[PDB]
RNA sequence: GAGUCGGCAAACAGACUUUGAUCCGGAGAUCUCUGAAUGGGGGAACCCACCUAGGAUAACCUAGGUAUCUUGUACUGAAUCCAUAGGUGCAAGAGGCGAACCAGGGGAACUGAAACAUCUAAGUACCCUGAGGAAAAGAAAUCAACCGAGAUUCCCUUAGUAGUGGCGAGCGAACGGGGAUUAGCCCUUAAGCUUCAUUGAUUUUAGCGGAACGCUCUGGAAAGUGCGGCCAUAGUGGGUGAUAGCCCCGUACGCGAAAGGAUCUUUGAAGUGAAAUCAAGUAGGACGGAGCACGAGAAACUUUGUCUGAACAUGGGGGGACCAUCCUCCAAGGCUAAAUACUACUGACUGACCGAUAGUGAACCAGUACCGUGAGGGAAAGGCGAAAAGAACCCCGGAGA
RNA sequence: AACCCACUCCCGUUGAAAAGGUAGGGGAUGACUUGUGGAUCGGAGUGAAAGGCUAAUCAAGCUCGGAGAUAGCUGGUUCUC
RNA sequence: AGUUGAGAAGCUUGCUGGAGGUAUCAGAAGUGCGAAUGCUGACAUGAGUAACGACAAUGGGUGUGAAAAACACCCACGCCGAAAGACCAAGGGUUCCUGCGCAACGUUAAUCGACGCAGGGUUAGUCGGUUCCUAAGGCGAGGCUGAAAAGCGUAGUCGA
């Protein structure tokens, strides 16, 4: 579904409050792409359906290090 | 055929006017068998049980009859129905 | 002058059927009211 | 076990039939007693052409209750309630008035 | 009953126990089916007399 | 411990039982077909198979296997060299159902406001997903005012108060008290909990013994009348031919278990708790929402969809905009019993509850008959008598009614 | 002609029938009629279009829930002095 | 039926009933019915009225019978005959046949019945299905997608 394979953010549901304050019910949905992340040690791409902050998850903790427990949690790749 | 199930096959002689009087004319002998019983299992079973050489196996099944009573409908077992034809030369005794 | 009920065994079956009932989750839970109220035949 | 069975000389209190000593036949199983020669009732059957009934008005004997019925003492010639002794292994019955045992 | 049966009786002579007294209720039941069977006890006992068989046969 | 072969269903057959049946508990055996249904299909209760072992004379049979997914493991190996994917086999586990209770995900509207849109209704109904016998929560980055109190949950108050609100309708605290319950342990590895193995103990699954009344009167029948007794850790029980402490079955009160179950308790064992090492994409912030009683409001505090982004005990958070000074705490790792919620199901006792148009829809063959294609809707129907002693025989009639 | 339709009259209207019958009438090798199985559904299908049809129901089906909606309206509210 | 009280109502009694009742004074309420086009059952009135279901059509004889317009047989007479005839699928579920029956059911009566009670009756290598194969379409390992439920679908494997 629309959950980040790193967060795991998934939508998330609000209002659309107008001028005159009817509220309309919105649902707020993650900034997800699909990336492939190059895997020194695998000498391989991985292709990850992940957040905008989920890459920054990527970039701060390495792809080595957040596979490691995407597979913990039991994930595809 | 498991030497047991030769003695569940048949379940006795079926007395009518139309199984006494071709039992006479022709040679075949009407057994209401088991209601779940292969030709060839009513077939081992009488020339086992009887000594007997038989021809030819036909079957029925019989619907069982609804009876109206108070407390609603009932209903009778279903039923099989087996005509067993012999040679010419030789009757069934029991 | 036809009416609305035309029957057909066939057609009673894969639309009201047991397994049709249990197909579908909506279906499967028609199947537990309808043993929840006790009921003798709970597909017709 | 139970305080009246067959093989007992009983005595009737509180019948039709009352002080009429007899012995027990059949103990029924909805606190029922069957006794010889009292409660007689008269049953008029239809007669049968096959081998189970024929005649008119044949005369038999109809169920009691247990509680009508007490056991014949044949010691003090009273109606006398039972109660039970039990021992190494022997639960004999005993009388109440006199505690000794019922035979 | 069961003690005549068990210990005293093998493998076969149980074996061979079954098949004569389902020849037993083979013939009580063509019996029943004719006029030819006064009493009904004996085809109500050898149901409970092969299920006894077939009983201490499951525990040998 | 003397009768029995269940009930509507009384009779009858043929029988079984003191060499101990029926009956009642504990344990085992059998347990067809469907149904998660699981070898494959399918219109549920059907159809068609395969593999291995054994037995069977041109036909089969017997006992096991054969689902998928997850995790684990062994062997195998594509593009592609390596080895990843994939394939195959083994173990172990999961699925389904259940009245409510519980933690979450998604979420109305009629209605109220005497219209209606903010708001209410209401985070209700409903759908969905998990878990357990409880669950969640929980061991202070918590409150308090310079005095202090120390986890959580629950009840009572503070109080319909403060606040909040088209300041309308409405919604609604906290501080502080009174109680119920009583434990805190750890990330240099712990309490606690699961599984077994045992140590004593207590219950539960059936039972056994169980006191004491006669005469008389009326009557169809005595328990009622009249008189006289008796018993009592048993006297307002059930029903026996009318109203019984002493007739019967019980009751008070004592006893009792081959074999299981369960709880508690000894003292070992394997586990688990368990995430690694005191917490970084974290705290904080900007936008847009949601929550806190609080309609973003001076709006603190908490959560986060998007974008950002620290300090490191001569730190950091809170104390309702904010700043200083004090006070009090250590967030970004966890685990924790009891007090609490519920009752489809058992059992015992109870009722100023009902008594057949009532009370369950249902006292009776009721979720039935019937109505609908279907989901679904949904009835009516108790009473002879103490005992069938349920009317032999006779008469009219159609071997009637 | 069958078949499918349904223009007109009368009967029928408590009907034989919750839409028929009788006498006539339209199409009848086609954009035809029909069996069997299937597909689409409730602010939603489907419609050679009438708001038609979606199980004798349709300017939003049926059923069960919210629910004893709400009703400034209607009707009714039981012994005596 | 009698009697008493301002009233709601009380008291006494004959018959029926055949096992319960509750002075008084307090306590509690599912406490008082003629109306709600109330609700359930029973029962009137309309009224022994309308009708008795196509205007193919019946008439005698005989039988049986408790009794025959209606049943059976016989002699006639009419009617259908692209069906009012023979079959198949569907659908129903024993309605088929025979013996005994007539309460109820049958728009009347019934001796008759698609009705009651009891027996019987449905025989396949070739006819239909299963088995083999596929269409529409359904399901769908994995997979892609989606708050969840789930949607779509490949291999496949169901579906005349």
């Amino acid at each position: 579904s629309r959950v980040c394979q790193v967060t795991g953010k998934g939508p998330v549901t609000g209002n659309n409050i107008s001028h005159a304050h009817n509220k309309t019910r919105r649902r707020f949905l993650p900034n997800l792409q699909h990336h492939r992340f190059w895997v020194e040690s695998e000498k391989r791409f991985v292709r990850l359906r992940v957040s905008a902050k989920g890459m920054r998850i990527i970039d701060k903790r390495g792809i080595e290090a957040v596979l490691a427990d995407l597979r913990a949690r039991g994930e595809k790749f | 055929m498991n030497q047991e199930r030769v003695f569940k096959v048949l379940l006795g002689p079926h007395i009518s006017e139309k199984a006494t009087g071709l039992a006479d004319g022709k040679s075949q002998f009407v057994f209401k068998v088991a209601t779940d019983a292969t030709k060839l299992e009513i077939k081992k079973a009488v020339e086992s049980l009887f000594s007997v050489k038989v021809q030819r196996v036909t079957t029925l099944n019989v619907k069982g009859k609804t009876k109206r009573t108070a407390r609603g409908l009932g209903k009778r077992n279903d039923w099989k129905k087996a005509y067993i034809a012999l040679q010419p030369g030789q009757d069934l005794d029991f | 002058m036809k009416r609305t009920f035309q029957p057909s065994t066939l057609k009673r079956a894969r639309v009201h059927g047991f397994r049709a009932r249990m197909a579908t989750k909506n279906g499967r839970q028609v199947l537990s009211r309808r043993r929840a109220k006790g009921r003798k035949r709970l597909t017709v | 076990m139970q305080k009246i069975r067959r093989d007992d000389e009983v005595i009737v209190i509180a019948g039709k039939d009352k002080g009429k000593r007899g012995k027990v036949l059949k103990v029924l199983a909805d606190d029922r007693l069957v006794v010889g020669g009292v409660n007689l009732i008269k049953r008029h059957t239809k007669p049968n052409p096959m081998l189970g009934q024929q005649g008119g008005i044949v005369e038999k004997e109809a169920p009691l209750h247990v509680s009508n019925v007490a056991i014949f003492n044949t010691e003090t010639s009273k109606a006398d309630r039972v109660g039970f002794k039990v021992e190494d292994g022997k639960k004999i019955r005993v009388f109440k008035s006199t505690q000794k045992p019922v035979q | 009953k069961a003690n005549e049966l068990r210990e005293e009786k093998s493998g076969p002579v149980t074996g061979n126990n079954i098949s004569h007294l389902l020849r037993d209720q083979f013939n009580l039941r063509m019996q029943k089916a004719t006029g030819q069977l006064g009493q009904s006890h004996l085809l109500s006992q050898v149901k409970r007399d092969i299920a006894r068989v077939k009983t201490v046969l499951n525990q040998q």
